[PDB]
């Protein structure tokens, strides 16, 4: 990682082995709940690629999912790429060759290299953007590990309205749909395959009433 | 920018006159800076006093042979040979400077240059350079040649390096 | 081939089928007996090395022994690479470049290249070459596949001397010893591994017999 304490550019450290300990811990006791993505932020802010990939090495367990998240990368490292021509001459004065889909992967670039461009000003934030591209996979990943489809949750008749939310929330968190349609879900939807019962007292408590109250009625 | 080198040209003793090159290093980068750095000698070998051994009318002129002086020698200054570059630059042309080569991946300190159109050369050697002044010294070079290559005058590079 | 005078005009046609069918035969017929090389050098007059190729390309049986015939031709192929470097830089107009272990093999060349080579002044026989390095690989077939040890070679009780003659010159024409070792054995171990009672008038006949003077006995 990269030293927040130091008023000048660019001063780093060796990786804690308490930040990998947990990163494993949570992988191995958490079994890719989407709660994984925030804390795998708090553990990998101020990283380098060279530390994310120390990191993704050493999980020794998992290795499908593993080889998953290798796949993400090289795919956004291969249109990475593809949108980028790249200058092949000698760098003019004061200056530096700009990163490739390996450079910020961290598979052709150095621990040397990775500190250059954030040195550098605009800085090209490498962590990051392999960190984004580490996220969308893990994004992908927490998906496929959770079983539960948005549709295909329905409240019994007997189902308390609390128990039922829990599950929708549940399974909706993990789901990868666009905000309007999850606004939609959330305000239609839930209601529509909520239980008659139910529905029969949330259309008369109506659409004014607070989440607070729309929890408590049924 | 890559400054221009250029070799002073002797045969059999007598000065015939000065050659001058400019390098394509921005396209072809360590092909480029391997000509310049044998051109001055910096890293204590290079195309001093080593003469032409290849030379044939009406297609290219030939040298950089400096350890056997024969066709079979010659080094980069990476060690041993290197890898084809690039393969961007057509041979367009007289005056053309590209690098000799006894198929895939051999470019050492060898080259040859062009005094006609050899457009059959174009994705087998790597043109590297190209004739900046003294290509009529390369036509004077060029007579003392034969058919098979066989030089009938001394061809010594006299002296080399960069200009400013 | 090169067909109608190998210094004359230099025309050249495709190896006859005629030739393709008396060859396979013969392997058919006679397996690796050291009789099918005269055989292969009268077939292969004036032929190319894609004329050769063909010639074991057709033949369909014998896979193991052609197998490691091909491994001992790429062994001669590499000797030859090894010996000579080619000399650096671009091909004249009008003019050829120098034969390489996989270019008298045929792989890294064409026909266009090996009738240049072949008839030039002074011409570059890359087609004799190419042959003795098959024939080298099938002496090497030959003696594996070689009736048992001459030094093994003894009188039967129920065998005449020239069956034993025959017999001893059938095995000293498989071995590829020198024609040196060969005499003094022909000379020595020939009459001192014959059978007594034969052994008697061989040595009775004295030292130094010529081959019809000892027929004409025993």
């Amino acid at each position: 990682p990269i030293v927040q304490n130091i008023q000048g550019q660019m001063v780093h450290q060796a990786i804690s082995p308490r930040t990998l300990n947990a990163w494993v811990k949570v992988v191995e006791e958490k079994a890719f709940s989407p709660e994984v993505i925030p804390m795998f932020s708090a553990l990998s802010e101020g990283a380098t690629p060279q530390d994310l990939n120390t990191m993704l090495n050493t999980v020794g367990g998992h290795q499908a999912a593993m080889q998953m998240l290798k796949e993400t990368i090289n795919e956004e490292a291969a249109e990475w790429d593809r949108v980028h021509p790249v200058h092949a001459g000698p760098i003019a004065p004061g200056q530096m060759r700009e990163p490739r889909g390996s450079d910020i992967a961290g598979t052709t670039s150095t621990l040397q290299e990775q500190i250059g461009w954030m040195t550098n000003n605009p800085p090209i934030p490498v962590g990051e953007i392999y960190k984004r591209w580490i996220i969308l996979g893990l994004n992908k990943i927490v998906r496929m590990y959770s079983p539960t489809s948005i549709l295909d949750i329905r409240q019994g008749p007997k189902e308390p309205f609390r128990d039922y939310v829990d599950r929708f929330y549940k399974t909706l968190r993990a789901e990868q749909a666009s905000q309007e349609v999850k606004n939609w879900m959330t305000e239609t939807l839930l209601v529509q395959n909520a239980n008659p019962d139910c529905k029969t007292i949330l259309k008369a408590l109506g659409p004014a009433a607070t989440l607070e109250e729309m929890m408590t009625a049924c | 920018v890559n400054p221009t080198v250029f070799f002073d040209i002797a045969v059999d003793g007598e000065p015939l006159g000065r050659v001058s090159f400019e390098l394509f290093a921005d396209k072809v980068p360590k092909t480029a800076e391997n000509f310049r750095a044998l051109s001055t000698g910096e890293k204590g070998f290079g195309y001093k006093g080593s003469c032409f051994h290849r030379i044939i009318p009406g297609f290219m002129c030939q040298g950089g042979d400096f350890t056997r002086h024969n066709g079979t020698g010659g080094k980069s200054i990476y060690g041993e040979k290197f890898e084809d570059e690039n393969f961007i630059l057509k041979h367009t042309g007289p005056g053309i400077l590209s690098m000799a080569n006894a198929g895939p991946n051999t470019n050492g300190s060898q080259f040859f240059i062009c005094t006609a159109k050899t457009e059959w050369l174009d994705g087998k050697h790597v043109v590297f350079g190209k004739v900046k002044e003294g290509m009529n010294i390369v036509e004077a070079m060029e007579r003392f040649g034969s058919r098979n290559g066989k030089t009938s005058k001394k061809i010594t590079i006299a002296d080399c390096g960069q200009l400013e």
